[PDB]
């Protein structure tokens, strides 16, 4: 220790500079050469200028086996602390790959869990940039225990404070389960994630696959269904994280703050021409979404996964809302195993964070297929019914066109607790297709009998007016007034207070 | 029979909404007016802030069939329900239409009223109801009697939670 305070302050600065250098210039240049920002650059770009308040820069590992006694491991490989994003307090962590490949030391995990506990304690969002080789192998069961504590903490925070994961490099092995337990995963094109690596896969199964093919951003988005956003690079991931956060509240006791409200609810006749009266013609349901939400703005979640169903955050008069909409232009808009998961996850999240749910319905039923049955569509589709039935946030449903049987119920009709349901004049709510219906009711009895009975069943049940006669929709409306109808419902139900039966939790389908 | 274009259907929708709003028809509306009484919709339009009424169940229809109910056309089943504002304050309201079968309380009508009350309770807003009726709809027997049981239970459920104001007109 220096001889004076001024001198000890200078010493402290030099020492802190060494810590912040991480694995050294060479390793940092390699990180940059791979097109990656450093752990500290990521936090500096994400958080408001100079808001980062670091905890544990001088924290050190206590492990000693297999070289750890002599190893110099700055911040134990992770940078943790608190800062602000557009003035909102948040807690964050960022793995430093230049330090022992970002491997998760026991202390590193403790630092991360402590930051998570502070986020919970104070009710603020928690963000984490992952870039690591997984549990630090030299620490054996010590690093193992650290992960156990981290996963438990992710679950403790679940549904309490929003958790966002940004995979910005490797994420080799069980470490991947932390991102799975957070609410949203943003993955860059320089990142990889998997439970078992390509080499081990080859050694055990004989299969040949590259890291990219196995667990690159595209694989996780389109095939695995593991991630919510794909980002080209760190800058993009940082922009996406902020945009995402802007729609969410700080914690579960509050509703997200309104942002740049457009209070106009004037009609837009353009809405009448997006959905074809011809049932055989599709369209992009996002064109409807664009004309009804503020400024046409929305952030689509899982945009490249199960595209037969759209899940997106947007705003109506400045209020955050979650939109779930069938996509007629993809697989005729059928719901299937993957879309059921995609929708259920979204609904459960919005409900946890007091975000109203708006449904745009045009579904002909679930996707037919032996593999859909063999894949358990019964238990996966049930997830949609479960999520909506459990949800207590305002639920507003607008039936644009087809609304057949169980798939219609899965899109939250009145019976599943929708607070307001509106039918466009093209709404076709039915237990099943008229043809399939007749083939059963009128099995007994030319060929014109069939075509005649079809028309009969159709007119008797599948028009917007019958749905309204039965009270299944509150009104039949001019598509042009869709925005106003949703806005007014959101406004009246802004004071909704709905309680559920006492329980630790229900038994959500797996 | 639905029109071939969305535009046609929207125009079609407007024409049908007009028929419902005409309730029991000109003659009966004239009779209501001649008795120094406003109609169910005029009452809501007069009570609520201009243009704030958002109606629920305009196209709702009874499902009863006995003693001529199977052929009877009963607009909104005799009650106009929804939400609006009074000096900007959110409220829920119901207004019985005497021009439709003497405003007799049909089963569906009572269901419409109860659902509106449940929404007032759910959203913590006041509930106002204009009464103008010959009582439970006799043609529906116990079906309409059941409707009143549900209404009374609802009134009590709301009692002391949200203000309830009744206007006998
Ligand atoms: C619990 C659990 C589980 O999965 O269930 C565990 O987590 S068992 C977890 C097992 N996890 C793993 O086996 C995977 C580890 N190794 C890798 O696949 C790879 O390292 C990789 C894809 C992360 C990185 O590839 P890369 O070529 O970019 O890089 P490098 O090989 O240079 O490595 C970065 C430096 O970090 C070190 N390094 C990487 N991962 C670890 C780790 N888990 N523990 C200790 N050191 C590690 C490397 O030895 C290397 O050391 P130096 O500079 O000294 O050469
Ligand atoms: C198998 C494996 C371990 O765990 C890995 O990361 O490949």
């Amino acid at each position: 220790l220096a001889s004076t305070m001024e001198g000890r302050v200078e010493q402290l600065a030099e020492q802190r500079q060494v810590i912040e250098a991480g694995g050294g210039e060479r390793r940092v240049e390699k990180q940059h050469s791979q097109g990656k920002q450093t752990a500290r650059e990521r936090l500096n770009n994400l958080l408001d200028p100079h808001s980062f308040d670091e905890v544990g820069a001088f924290r050190k590992h206590r492990t000693t086996l297999f070289g750890m006694d002599k190893a110099v491991v700055p911040a134990d490989g992770v940078v943790t602390g608190r800062g602000t994003i557009l003035g909102r307090p948040v807690h964050a962590a960022s793995q430093d790959f230049t330090v022992m490949g970002g491997s998760a030391g026991e202390t590193q995990s403790t630092k991360v869990v402590e930051t998570m506990e502070q986020a919970l304690l104070t009710g603020t969002p928690f963000l984490f940039f992952y870039d690591s080789g997984g549990a630090r192998i030299q620490e054996g069961i010590d690093s193992l225990s650290g992960y156990g504590k981290m996963f438990f903490a992710n679950v403790k925070l679940s549904g309490v404070v929003p958790q966002i994961a940004i995979i910005a490099g490797p994420c080799a092995g069980g470490a991947s389960y932390s991102p799975a337990l957070t609410d949203f995963i943003i993955m860059t094109k320089k990142a990889h994630m998997f439970i078992t690596g390509p080499q081990v896969i080859k050694s055990v199964t004989g299969e040949d696959v590259t890291a990219d093919e196995l667990g690159g951003a595209e694989a996780h988005m389109a095939i695995s269904g593991n991630i919510h956003f794909v980002a080209e690079d760190d800058d993009a991931a940082e922009l996406i994280a902020k945009k995402l956060l802007s729609f969410l509240p700080q914690n579960n006791t509050e509703e997200a703050s309104f942002v740049n409200p457009n209070n106009d609810v004037s009609p837009n006749t353009e809405l009448r021409d997006i959905v074809p009266i011809d049932g055989k013609k599709g369209y992009d349901v996002r064109d409807v979404i664009a004309k009804i939400v503020d400024w046409g703005d929305y952030l689509e979640v899982k945009a490249g996964y199960a595209t037969n169903l759209v899940t997106a955050f947007a705003r109506v008069n400045g209020r955050s809302v979650g939109i779930v909409a069938n996509q007629p232009s993809v697989m005729s808009g059928c719901l299937d195993i993957n879309a059921s998961d995609k929708a259920a996850e979204f609904v459960n999240f919005c409900d946890s964070f007091n975000i109203p749910l708006v449904q745009l319905v045009d579904v002909p039923g679930f996707l037919p297929g032996v593999q859909q049955e063999y894949g358990g569509i019964i238990r996966h589709g049930a997830k949609m019914l479960y999520a909506y039935s459990e949800a207590t946030v305002p639920k507003i449903t607008v039936v644009l066109r087809k609304a057949y049987g169980g798939s219609y119920l899965a899109m939250c009709n009145r019976d599943l607790g929708a607070d307001a349901v509106y039918a466009w004049p093209s709404a076709e709510i039915a237990v099943m297709g008229a043809e399939g219906a007749a083939n059963v009711i009128f099995r007994k009895e030319p060929d014109a009998m069939r075509a005649e009975k079809i028309e009969e069943y159709q007119n008797a049940f599948n028009t917007p007016y019958v749905a309204a006669a039965r009270g299944q929709v509150d009104d039949v409306i001019d598509p042009a007034d869709t925005r106003r109808k949703i806005a007014s419902a959101l406004e009246m139900y802004a004071t909704k207070r709905q309680t559920r039966p006492a329980k630790k939790h229900g038994n959500f389908p797996c | 029979k639905l029109a071939s274009t969305m535009e046609g259907r929207v125009e079609q929708l407007a024409e049908q909404r007009q028929v419902i709003e005409a309730g029991g028809g000109e003659r009966r509306v004239e009779k209501q007016h001649s008795q120094g009484k406003q109609t169910a919709r005029e009452r809501l339009n007069n009570l609520l802030d201009p243009h704030s009424f958002d109606e629920v169940g305009a196209f709702r229809k009874h499902r009863t069939t006995l003693f001529g109910m199977d052929k009877a056309v009963v607009p909104a089943d005799g009650v106009v329900t929804g939400r609006g504002t009074i000096l900007g304050r959110p409220v829920h309201a119901a207004s019985q239409d005497f021009t439709v079968m003497g405003g007799s309380a049909g089963e569906t009508q009572s269901t419409k009223v109860v659902e509106t009350m449940e929404q007032a309770l759910l959203t913590g807003t006041p509930f106002l109801f204009f009464y103008d009726s010959g009582g439970a709809r006799i043609q529906e027997g116990i079906d309409s009697l059941s409707g009143y049981g549900k209404m009374f239970f609802a009134n009590v459920k709301l009692s002391g939670v949200v203000p309830q104001i009744a206007i006998i007109a």
